[PDB]
């Protein structure tokens, strides 16, 4: 019984582990996009500061 | 009492055999009572004018209908959904 | 009233005062002009592996007692089993989202039509009057989030 | 595994004067046939696919087992009842399904 029970647990671990792997990957790309979007906005803001400093 | 028992035993075998070859999706989407008709067909006419001995025709019984009232699910499987 | 010989049925008596030879024949009346009720509910399974708490009410009547009394044992109970199979079978075809808003009208129609087809071979004297769907509320375990989804809209606004 | 065997009887000259306790003797013969056949097929098959081919083999094998005996018992139907797994391992079987739901 333990032998069969151990085998069944492996499938459960595989499915649960697979889900966690996919979830982590999505979170990884999500953080990249957030940083990318924030970086673009920061780049645009620096341009404005230079123009203002140049004007003054 | 004796008659209900005999029908139950045969019903179990036919139903279990069908469900064994069917998928959960194929068991919840069935809308034409195909499996019930097949099981009813099997109970009314068995395998082997010859009256199959595993048929309800060999006895004085005729299964007019077969239906499933409610297909529930296990407590653990339902909690994960 | 249904006048009946010892074993055999004799004839159908109409309202009023009739006579039956005492100890020879007996009368067994039945109400055939009064709406009845049969509420059928249960945790049925939808077509998308989702659970929905559906409840239904079936208002019906009876007909000539020769069929109702000598067609099937426990006609009220037997009809209830047919109703459950129809409701689950019907619910089984549609998805949860449909059943909650759109299915309300068609589910009662299909369950009513299927129930009638299910009891046609029986030959019982029960006649279906109306199938008025009552509720299709989601499971209480997921109801909490379903309420939050609405509260989230207000929070968003 | 659980099984149900529906049968009838025939001319009592065999049933009554062939073997002692024919009903019990048939039950012992049934166990040997059931044990032998199940031993041949695998667990996964027997639960879903093997079910139909087993009721055919076990019914045919059981008949062959009582052919030399010559008893007057006649087999009517062999209707399989249940093949549930051991209760000790049932726990894991359901968890594997829950993991798929957890993955989603």
């Amino acid at each position: 019984y333990n032998r069969m029970r151990a085998e069944r647990e492996a499938v459960a671990r595989r499915h649960r582990s697979q889900g966690q792997e996919e979830a982590e990957k999505l979170r990884a790309t999500a953080d990249y996009e957030v940083t990318r979007t924030l970086a673009e906005a920061e780049r645009q803001g620096r341009i404005m500061r230079g123009e203002g400093d140049a004007e003054a | 009492s004796q008659a209900e028992v005999l029908l139950k035993r045969k019903f179990s075998d036919r139903l279990r055999s069908e469900i064994g070859r069917l998928d959960v999706k194929d068991i919840v989407t069935d809308s034409r009572g195909r499996l019930t008709l097949e099981v009813r067909d099997a109970l009314n006419s068995g395998s082997a004018p010859v009256i199959n001995p595993n048929s309800m025709a060999a006895l004085g019984i005729e299964v007019v209908d077969v239906r499933i009232k409610q297909i529930n699910l296990p407590t653990e499987v339902s909690e994960a959904i | 009233g249904v006048v009946t010989r010892f074993g055999k049925f004799s004839h159908l008596v109409e309202p009023g005062l009739n006579w039956k030879p005492t100890f020879i024949d007996e009368v067994k009346p039945v109400n055939v002009e009064a709406v009845r009720e049969l509420a059928a509910s249960g945790v049925m399974l939808t077509s998308d592996e989702n659970v929905v708490r559906v409840e239904m009410n079936v208002q019906y009547r009876v007909t000539n007692p020769e069929k109702y009394l000598y067609s099937v044992t426990s006609p009220d109970d037997s009809l209830r089993q047919a109703t459950d199979s129809a409701l689950r079978g019907v619910i089984g075809k549609y998805t949860m989202d449909r059943i909650l808003t759109e299915g309300r009208t068609v589910i009662r129609s299909d369950t009513q039509r299927e129930l009638e087809e299910t009891i046609r071979p029986y030959d019982m004297g029960i006649t279906l009057l109306d199938v008025n769907f009552q509720a299709a509320r989601p499971p209480e375990e997921v109801k909490a989030a379903f309420d939050d989804a609405i509260a989230a809209r207000e929070n968003e606004q």
